[PDB]
């Protein structure tokens, strides 16, 4: 075999408009390649035209996320159950009952 | 290391008070510097175990 | 799907496969017998 | 998916062209065809324009940013520095190149 | 014979029993409060002291 990259770049699809498969599709339809190893998705309306082989990688749409991590609770993460205000209200009456 | 320098300065304060008995001071100098060594044993412990943990 | 070799009936059974996916029917079809039917919740 | 639909803090994005709009724009599940219809009118656009893009988006909005797309692709960047991303979930659907 | 394109993919996988709760243990009422913490907690207790 001889490597070679598809010059447009596009995995392959119909115009739709002058019905020309441009891509790697049109690579084989058009007698420009014998074989396109690539990650080309099994759909029907490629079917219609090619015939692919047996699946080599198993896929699907999935969920990406930023990774999280630790939320390094701060030093004095102690003091949360309580608002700021209630804490500095509390020397306040301790101060003053005093 | 800095509970590693008051142990060491424990000990010269023990040595020094048994060439110097007139003085009753050297020896609480040297309880001092060991229990001050420990509480800055504890932060050791504690910074290293925070630090460590993130 | 498996059809005898050399069958007239080969191509057009991978089509209706393969429509069926894109369209969504073999994944509904899958949630019905594995979780409307249920049993645990 | 159930999930992010019900949320709304966390925002999630398919590309515009491809195959990852298609499958939401035509499916019949309500758990999906909810998002549809939020994805689809909701400002700003999360609809990104290159897979890139929606890397960078889902690294720079601070766990605030899904991305959805392929299982494979997913893999590779999430084992790829800085290592900012994982995978969550499973496949909304099974596809495999040929 | 000529398959068609899968209609399902599958693989192996595990299969094990539902975690049913579990069973306690002897000490198990200082789990709140890490390893560390107790430990730290005499520590302080011999220093205040
Ligand atoms: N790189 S990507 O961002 O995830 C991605 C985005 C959009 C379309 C893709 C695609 C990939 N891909 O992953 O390899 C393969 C592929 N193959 C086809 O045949 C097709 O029509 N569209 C695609």
């Amino acid at each position: 075999y001889k490597i070679a990259i598809v010059p447009d770049g596009k995995y392959g699809a119909r115009d739709a408009d002058t019905k020309i498969w441009n891509g790697m599709v049109g690579e084989l339809v058009y007698g420009k390649a014998e074989i396109a190893i690539a990650p080309l998705t099994i759909t029907l309306v490629r079917e219609e035209v090619i015939d692919f082989s047996k699946p080599f990688m198993s896929l699907g749409i999935s969920i990406m996320i930023k990774k999280p991590q630790k939320s390094k609770p701060g030093v004095f993460s102690f003091l949360d159950p309580l608002a700021y205000e209630i804490w500095m209200c509390i020397v306040f009456a301790y101060i003053g009952v005093s | 290391i800095l509970s590693v320098i008051l142990l060491f300065m424990g000990g010269l304060c023990i040595a020094a008070s048994e060439f110097y008995k007139t003085r009753h001071n050297i020896i609480l100098s040297a309880g001092i510097f060991f229990v001050s060594a420990g509480l800055s044993n504890i932060i050791g412990i504690i910074v290293y175990i925070s630090a460590n943990a993130g | 799907v498996a059809t005898p070799k050399g069958s007239s009936l080969r191509t057009p059974v991978n089509l209706a496969v393969l429509k069926l996916s894109e369209a969504g029917v073999l994944d509904k079809l899958k949630n019905k017998w594995w979780y409307d039917k249920g049993e645990c919740g | 998916a159930e999930d992010l639909a019900k949320q709304t803090e966390i925002a999630y994005g398919t590309l515009d062209s491809g195959s990852t709009k298609e499958f939401f724009r035509r499916s019949k599940i309500a758990v999906y065809e909810k998002m549809w219809t939020y994805m689809r009118s909701a400002e700003p656009s999360v609809f990104t324009r290159t897979t890139a893009e929606g890397v960078a988006r889902v690294r720079k909005s601070k766990g605030k940013f899904a991305f959805l797309l392929e299982s494979t692709m997913n893999e590779y960047i999430e084992q790829r520095k800085p290592c900012d991303t994982m995978k969550v979930g499973g496949n909304l659907d099974s596809k495999g190149y040929g």
